[PDB]
RNA sequence: GUUU
């Protein structure tokens, strides 16, 4: 539940998303679920090779278990915080 | 009247059992234990890869094989 | 039964298989249910013990258990 | 998040295998299995079925064209 | 407790293998029990084996958050 | 309306399976469970979409499906 | 569940599993979640003689008669 | 039993 909790906070910021698949995709996050999926408003590339074959789409919607990594910036978030709530998680 | 697969891995403690896992690699020792999930403990496994087949090592001692990649149970190897 | 495993073997010498091939020596300092494992004074090489040493970890180890194939003793 | 808003409208889905498809969203459920309808292939332009079930496995991203 | 001996770096500099050849080194800043990590200030080394010879890339970022599945191994550099 | 449900009212048609190896299975299905597992009479599988075997039943897990051509006939049936 | 394997006991079937394999065996036992017990099993990978083998239900593909 |  901890990182559904992260990307709440994440929503209005532009993020870049890495797929398994070697796509790359620029984009506003609009919206967040339990699985990690992603919905993101106003698609842009980041890159020329990797980016795939789109153009009007706008607006995608990303299967969780595909991203490899989201990139963000050290300003759209609080390391005490995330720190602390990590602690704070238990796992067993 | 039912054989239930469990059962005959309860029967095969104690024996030589070949464990296949879903690649090519395969176990084979004496079945000490196992779990409902089928996790699997052996003792003294030869642990091999197959195709002219590459014996990988010689276990001594207990070997935990988790079942989560086991494909095939061969009771007394 | 595998449960009395994963606590009977804590602390000693362990060789721990991923999915890949590597393999990792090590102490054992903790097992979870769900296969991760954790290791002090680690060594990776791949597939066997005699082959080339690719690392040595001075720090402690955390295996993931989602990819772990056995972990054996010595 | 949710594909409530795809429903009916025509969607680009990229495949894992980095396959595209191009199709009618009409059903899904939370696993992201699709109903789809009229599907093509997106490289292709070659119409593959006038209804389908795709596997959520399968799916990594849906676009809303 | 594997994943609690975790905590005890973070804000802390960690090593952490991926599935493909990919490295990261990072300074941890969250995780969970699915493996899933957020860094900072990170690198990102990755191996590729075109036309028969070995290269490695390399990727910065500022912050970034790792989908749990591909992570192999963590450790301290 | 749900995938599943769609499933489970095409009961008695004909339906084109395609698995993630590969294999095509053209067969008239006569069972689904709530994990998409299927049960088909009639059955022809190939080893691709090239093309061939006749099957009396065939039994396919649903975690191994990418996709299943539905009958044109499906919305009104 | 949806395929009842009482039919089965006693006959030849064709089952592949995750990640490639093949075998053929005669159906002696199984279980709610798919656990197989086979009798003259041979496995196609071209040909294996294993014998009174336990199938792993959770790897199991397909499931065919023979 | 599909997103760890």
């Amino acid at each position: 539940m901890l990182f559904f909790s992260f990307f709440k906070t994440l929503v209005d910021q532009e993020v870049v998303v890495e797929l398994k698949n070697d796509i790359e995709i620029k984009g506003t996050l609009q919206s967040v679920d339990q699985f990690l999926n992603l919905k993101l408003d106003n698609i842009s590339s980041t890159d020329e090779k990797k980016y795939p074959h789109l153009g009007s789409v706008r607006n995608i919607f990303i299967r969780g278990s595909t991203v490899r990594y989201v990139y963000l910036n050290k300003n759209m978030v609080d390391t005490n915080l995330l720190q602390d709530a990590t602690r704070r998680e238990v796992m067993t | 009247p039912e054989i239930l697969p469990l059962e005959v891995i309860d029967k095969t403690i104690n024996q030589k059992v070949l464990i296949v896992l879903q690649s090519n690699r395969e176990f084979e020792g004496t079945l000490v234990g196992f779990d409902d999930f089928v996790n699997v403990i052996l003792e003294d496994a030869v642990e091999w890869l197959i195709d002219r087949n590459e014996k990988v090592m010689q276990h001594h001692g207990r070997m935990l094989l988790s079942g989560n990649n086991i494909a095939i149970l061969v009771p007394g190897g | 039964v595998t449960t009395e495993f994963l606590s009977d073997i804590i602390g000693k010498t362990v060789n721990v298989k991923l999915a890949s091939g590597l393999l990792y020596s090590g102490r054992l300092e903790s097992i979870d249910g769900f296969m991760n494992v954790a290791l002090s004074s680690a060594t990776e090489h791949y597939e066997s013990n005699n082959n080339k040493l690719l690392n040595k970890f001075n720090s402690d180890v955390f295996l993931r258990g989602t990819q772990v194939m056995y972990i054996s003793e010595q | 998040a949710t594909l409530k808003d795809y429903l009916n409208k025509r969607v680009v889905i990229i495949l894992v295998d980095g396959e595209s498809l191009i199709a009618s969203l009409n059903g899904f459920d939370k696993n992201t299995n699709l109903f789809l309808t009229n599907v093509f292939n997106r490289i292709s332009k070659e119409f593959i079925s006038k209804a389908q079930l795709l596997r959520g496995s399968e799916i990594a991203l849906v676009g809303l064209i | 407790t594997p994943l609690d001996l975790l905590k005890l770096n973070l804000d802390e500099r960690v090593y952490i293998k991926l599935r493909g050849a990919r490295t990261l080194v990072g300074t941890l800043q969250a995780f969970d029990s699915h493996s899933n990590i957020v860094l900072s200030d990170a690198v990102e080394t990755i191996y590729q084996l075109n036309n028969e010879e070995l290269s490695e890339s390399e990727r910065r970022s500022e912050m970034v958050f790792i989908r749990g599945d591909t992570v192999t191994l963590i450790s301290t550099p | 309306m749900l995938p599943l449900y769609l499933l489970t009212n095409a009961k008695g048609q004909q339906m084109q399976i395609e698995l993630k190896n590969g294999e095509i299975i053209q067969g008239i299905l006569t069972n689904v469970d709530n994990w998409m597992n299927l049960t088909l009479s009639n059955v022809t599988e190939y080893s691709e979409e090239s093309a061939a075997v006749k099957l009396n039943e065939i039994y396919i897990r649903g975690t191994f499906i990418k996709f299943i051509k539905l009958q044109d006939n499906i919305i009104d049936k | 569940a949806i395929l009842d394997l009482a039919k089965y006991k006693d006959s030849k079937i064709r089952v592949k599993l995750m990640g490639g394999k093949l075998v053929i065996g005669v159906l002696k036992g199984y279980d709610q979640l798919m656990n197989l017990v086979l009798d003259d099993t041979v496995e196609y990978m071209n040909a294996r003689k294993l014998g009174l083998t336990v199938i792993r239900g959770t790897i199991l593909v397909s499931l065919s008669s023979a």
